């Protein structure tokens, strides 16, 4: 689990925050000494897996983003609550996008029924670091 | 980036010669999108023979940025001589590994592209 | 109360993490076009915050820091669980830091007994821009 | 040092020139201090601390300021080179400004520092 220089960020989940949210993530991947292609990759897969999160987050749905550096890798998590499972549908661009930038990929959600008070949807992604 | 006075994406079309050229500055995100794809349909409608979009200034190229570029080339592509300008961690990298520089016709600097597109 | 733009940062209360929020802080400042001298100071009134309250903090205390920027202000609130209620109060060169930087510097706490189980103690302050 | 300060000595014509880097912070702080301690051991006659390329300056590091211009004022001719808004604007803005010398470039640190 989580390292002792891991980071929480909690945002109210709206298109307004997307830009904010890849400016910190941004931050965090230089400051994570990643290179230049590492910190677009980083800035770019974690933009797609908030604007899938948003675009589906229930009115008042918080966008909490966890950002965990280890020894050999950046681990991202994403997740907000949500009104559907098909959050990020198998076969769509961003499937693409997403294992094209960064490494074991997975979506996950806490299978309740997401009309009735939302469902958590997140993604888990890694920043290998070289 | 204030919610008073956000951010948006900068618009400038020059002819070079020419050469349609539409230059974009800033972040290309989804809330920017529809201002890309406007700006694009305007440079369009005005039937070129040749269009190079510059994406040099441009400081985030998102995936919806990705599908506007792929889907011009689809739109134009047969009419008209269509060229990206893009150089970078931002830009062609992302291009490049979604495999569409094998879609439309890249290019490093502008000076590049307009000697391209002829 | 927030406002949608607040961003709520929750770290390891251990002074390594101060040089990672101070990047952020200052992304936050520059991002919300505050000029050069409000995110400078909004870089040291939030270290400041947090230094104080990792030095007081539980061996495993997470540090929530709310950055909530406004319309005309930035609003700062940061807590953690302590095991003093003196965390930081008039009279200390660092109160003269926060008071010189911001515009409305309180203080709180739980009342609960820090040697027990810790007492968690909030600073708050306002930077207007 | 910790990578994330920087510290370089120097000399113009007789007066020590140490030079900071990076964040002057709870944990680069030990640093500056042992280089102060190292320069002020070798009995300058003036010394000008450099900011130029300070990119954080901590309430640690505007106390360890104020101590040296204290320590060794008296003795050794002290200014700080320090501009813009990490440095230069908490300086004036804890009134420290009155308590050593600043100055806006190394040039008229160095030109001033003496006479």
């Amino acid at each position: 689990q989580r390292g002792v220089r891991a980071v929480e960020l909690n945002v109210a989940a709206r298109l307004e925050n997307l830009a904010l949210l890849r400016t910190l993530v941004g931050a965090i991947g230089t400051f994570e000494d990643l290179d230049f292609d590492a910190v677009a990759d980083l800035r770019l897969a974690v933009d797609e897996v908030c604007t899938r999160l948003i675009r589906s987050a229930l009115p008042d749905a918080t966008l909490r983003l966890v950002v965990d550096p280890r020894k050999d890798e950046v681990v991202v998590e994403a997740s907000a609550a949500c009104d559907t499972h098909d959050v990020v549908a198998p076969g769509s661009f961003s499937w693409h996008v997403l294992t094209a930038l960064a490494d074991d990929v997975q979506t996950f959600h806490d299978g309740r029924q997401p009309d009735v008070a939302g469902s958590v949807f997140g993604i888990t992604l890694t920043a290998r670091r070289a | 980036g204030s919610m008073s006075a956000p951010d948006s994406i900068t618009v400038t079309v020059a002819d070079h010669n020419g050469v349609a050229v539409l230059s974009i500055g800033g972040e290309i995100d989804l809330i920017t999108a529809a201002a890309l794809e406007e700006a694009i349909g305007e440079v369009v409608a005005d039937n070129p023979t040749a269009l190079v979009i510059d994406l040099s200034a441009v400081e985030f190229l998102g995936s919806v940025g990705l599908k506007i570029l792929a889907a011009t080339s689809e739109k134009i592509g047969q009419s008209v001589k269509f060229g990206v300008v893009a150089r970078g961690s931002v830009t062609r990298r992302p291009i490049h590994l979604m495999g569409l520089d094998k879609t439309f016709r890249l290019f490093s600097t502008l000076h590049d592209a307009l000697t391209g597109v002829r």
